[PDB]
């Protein structure tokens, strides 16, 4: 439950750009909350993470 | 040319690991909880050292 990309459309919603720096709340393809993003440049992730 | 054939097996159960995770994500290390004194105190203080 709230993560994966088996997902409801009852309530639909436009996609949004991802806001950084400024408090939000946030939807990412399932997982909520509030918090602020900050752009990285990272290179520890394969391509199944 | 002197090559071998070679197959290991063990069997699986469900226990509990200390995993080491480095800098890129990739595991290095780990302990079974339950095989020695010494494992049982590295998961006690979570702790490789
Ligand atoms: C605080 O407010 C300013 C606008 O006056 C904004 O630029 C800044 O991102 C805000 N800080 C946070 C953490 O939201
Ligand atoms: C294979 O092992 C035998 C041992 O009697 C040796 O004489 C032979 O040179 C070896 N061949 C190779 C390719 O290693």
């Amino acid at each position: 439950i709230n993560s994966g990309t088996t997902c409801s459309n009852d309530l639909l919603y436009s996609n949004t750009e991802v806001s950084t720096g400024v408090c939000v709340n946030y939807d990412l393809y399932g997982i909520t909350g509030q918090g602020i993003f900050k752009e990285v440049s990272a290179a520890y992730y394969n391509n199944w993470q | 040319d002197n090559e071998t054939l070679e197959y290991w097996v063990t069997p699986l159960s469900r226990r509990q690991y200390l995993l080491n995770f480095d800098e890129h994500g990739v595991i290095t290390n780990a302990v079974d909880c339950s095989s020695s004194f010494l494992s049982e105190i590295q998961c006690k203080t979570q702790s490789f050292a």
